[PDB]
């Protein structure tokens, strides 16, 4: 605990200034010890959470990318530095990805009563098996993709039975299994048919929404559609 | 491109 | 000495694909290693640790500004979290500058015998008290600015003496001794001055150049230029 | 705009 002798209120308050300023790893920081008060957040605060984590695990995910890709032209038909270097990415990239992991375990999940709140953490739980398996090459591979598997089918079940098709977080949890599906789950198929049901359903149910919620719920179809361009 | 994934912030 | 068990090689070769990562902390954690060999560095290395320290700052100045403008505005006709997170970001920034100076004083600049890598090294040293300079506010400002002023006046003589008016670490001298004229020592002629004198004295030395030299030269005369546009 | 100060990398 960092963060200990920090209030609840200040740390939300300086997570805030942290976005301002793009210092996302502070503000990760800052919502890590927020978190651990123990009381559970508000919906802009899990946002904040989210926001912070995806920043800094976004950064590590596209160095990874560039090292691998570097280290894969040197396997084709040189010293250790890349591997090396490429290691130490990956191994603070799985670092972060444990952190939020342990603070969705220790406790926002099960504390999370309301659809919104426990779909909004198992959505993130998903998300961060979904990047350690997207690294992972060893025996525990398949154990990350079905953990990320089963994350998401929990949240898409709750999402199903208690949140219209058009709410933003059950757009999102849906465009992100359907990437989960086609890049991690060998699945291009399942992948299309989330995403073209996700999107059909949700069109089906703009007319019920003001012109605030209606901009929200298409900038996500938006992404649906343009993963549906891309994989046909 | 690439394939896109949801923000962070999703409202 | 963290890097203390790599290989100078080593260290040189993660610096580089550090900056494709564009992961510039590690570059920089990478080159001071490399620098702490205590070998005198080439040409390329020096920009390595000119490229690393500078994103490195780059970063911190941008979310300083930010945090200071929200300060500001707080004290126009709130709590401590605002002056707190700006004095944190502060704090850190003034590391980074204690870090670098520190590897120019130990023993990067009394090494250096070459024109080319004595007058980087001073332009360096002036550029880390002008990033101090830009945030200091008690007893040492005067001090941190007149630092600044000391090193780049060194590097001005010895450019003058030893380089051609079109030798880009002449030109990137003179672009930063004058921004230093303009936005700290509250001299705007005196920048106004350098940044035309040194322009006009390029221009009439491309001709001696190799279209690859010109592009170099006229890459840094453009920034000449588009400052004294903004300034006049 | 804001003042330009040089490159990282001059050559
Ligand atoms: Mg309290
Ligand atoms: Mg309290
Ligand atoms: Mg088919
Ligand atoms: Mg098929
Ligand atoms: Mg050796
Ligand atoms: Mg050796
Ligand atoms: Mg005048
Ligand atoms: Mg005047």
């Amino acid at each position: 605990g960092a963060m200990g002798s920090m209030e609840r209120a200040s740390l939300i308050q300086k997570a805030k200034l942290a976005e301002q300023a793009e210092r996302y790893e502070d503000m990760a920081a800052f919502m890590k010890g927020a978190v651990e008060k123990g009381e559970e957040l508000s919906c802009e605060e899990r946002n904040l959470l989210s926001v912070a984590y995806k920043n800094v695990v976004g950064g590590q995910r596209a160095a990874w990318r560039v090292l691998s890709s570097i280290e894969q032209k040197s396997n084709e038909e040189k010293g250790p530095e890349v591997r090396e270097y490429r290691e130490k990415v990956e191994t603070e990239l799985q670092g972060v990805c444990d952190t939020v992991l342990g603070l969705l375990d220790s406790h926002l999940i099960k504390e999370a009563g309301d659809a919104e709140s426990r779909v909004f953490y198992l959505k993130m739980k998903g998300d961060y098996y979904r990047y350690l398996a997207e690294v992972a090459t060893g025996d525990d591979k398949k154990r990350i993709i079905d953990s990320a598997r089963s994350a998401y089918q929990e949240a898409m079940d709750i999402s199903k039975k208690e949140m219209p098709p058009t709410n933003p977080i059950r757009l999102g949890l849906a465009l992100n299994f359907s990437v989960f599906h086609y890049e991690i789950a060998n699945s291009p198929e399942e992948a299309i048919s989330l995403a073209k049901t996700t999107f059909d359903e949700a069109m089906a149910d703009l007319h019920t929404l003001s012109e605030d919620s209606y901009k929200d719920s298409t900038l996500i179809m938006q992404l649906l559609r343009d993963n549906l361009t891309l994989w046909t | 491109r690439r394939n896109a994934s949801s923000a962070g912030r999703l409202q």
